[PDB]
């Protein structure tokens, strides 16, 4: 998962 | 087992890295675990290459910046015979040509060990006796994005539908009672600016919160  | 464990205090863990806009958390989780096992085997802490995993492990079923799995990464290092250092094969956060060089390899593994699925006490034992452990979690929450301090506990967390790979570097507890207010010490790959210097305390022994013990593994070196 990515940093949003 | 010990009441608390922190492999960072023993030299097993590299500083926090940043996957940036690439779905490569699985690779940082895998390099973190391999970093701690190579440290236990040799006494040298060497940062390993996530880019090497992203560019070269599609045959094992990984998809570079579109996702992957730590066990597939340990399978690649085994099948491949090695893994390059971060210094020699730098991270650029995009899918590129596999440039694996054996002469730059600083790690190897013979396969991996899986922690019994869903068992937090089994993960506790692996963490205490082995070193940092790769784990999958459900990180798909604004509360996780903006985490800063305290034991993270999110009602919307799933223990079965997971979307992020991270590294358990230890566990501990708050207060004087070691049997309550427990937490997993987790290294993330969102930079040291995210969370608490790049880390997060995730509720422990609260029914496998966010799935930390659902898909845990470590490389055999
Ligand atoms: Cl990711
Ligand atoms: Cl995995």
């Amino acid at each position: 998962q990515l940093r949003q | 087992l010990p009441k608390s464990v922190d492999w960072r205090k023993k030299g097993y863990v590299t500083p926090v890295k940043n996957q940036k806009q690439c779905g490569s958390a699985w690779a940082f989780s895998a390099t973190g675990a391999l970093e701690g096992q190579m440290f236990r085997k040799t006494g040298k802490l060497v940062s390993l290459s996530e880019q090497n995993l992203v560019d070269c492990s599609r045959p094992q079923g990984n998809q570079g910046c579109n996702g992957g799995f730590m066990a597939r990464a340990f399978q690649y290092v085994k099948e491949n015979g090695g893994l390059d250092s971060e210094e020699s094969y730098p991270y650029v956060a995009v899918d590129e040509i596999c440039k694996y060089r054996p002469e730059n390899s600083v790690a190897q593994d013979t396969g991996f060990t899986v922690v019994a699925p869903g068992k937090e006490k089994a993960l506790m034992k692996a963490v205490a006796t082995v070193g940092p452990i790769s784990v999958a979690m459900d990180a798909g929450h604004s509360s996780f994005q903006f985490y800063k301090s305290g034991i993270y506990f999110e009602p919307d967390c799933s223990s079965k539908n997971l979307d992020h790979g991270v590294l358990v570097v230890g566990y501990g507890f708050e207060g004087a009672n070691s049997q309550n207010s427990k937490y997993w010490l987790v290294k993330n790959s969102w930079g040291p600016e995210w969370g608490s210097n790049g880390y997060v305390k995730i509720a422990k022994d609260k029914n496998n919160h966010c799935g930390i013990a659902t898909a845990a593994s470590y490389p055999n070196v």
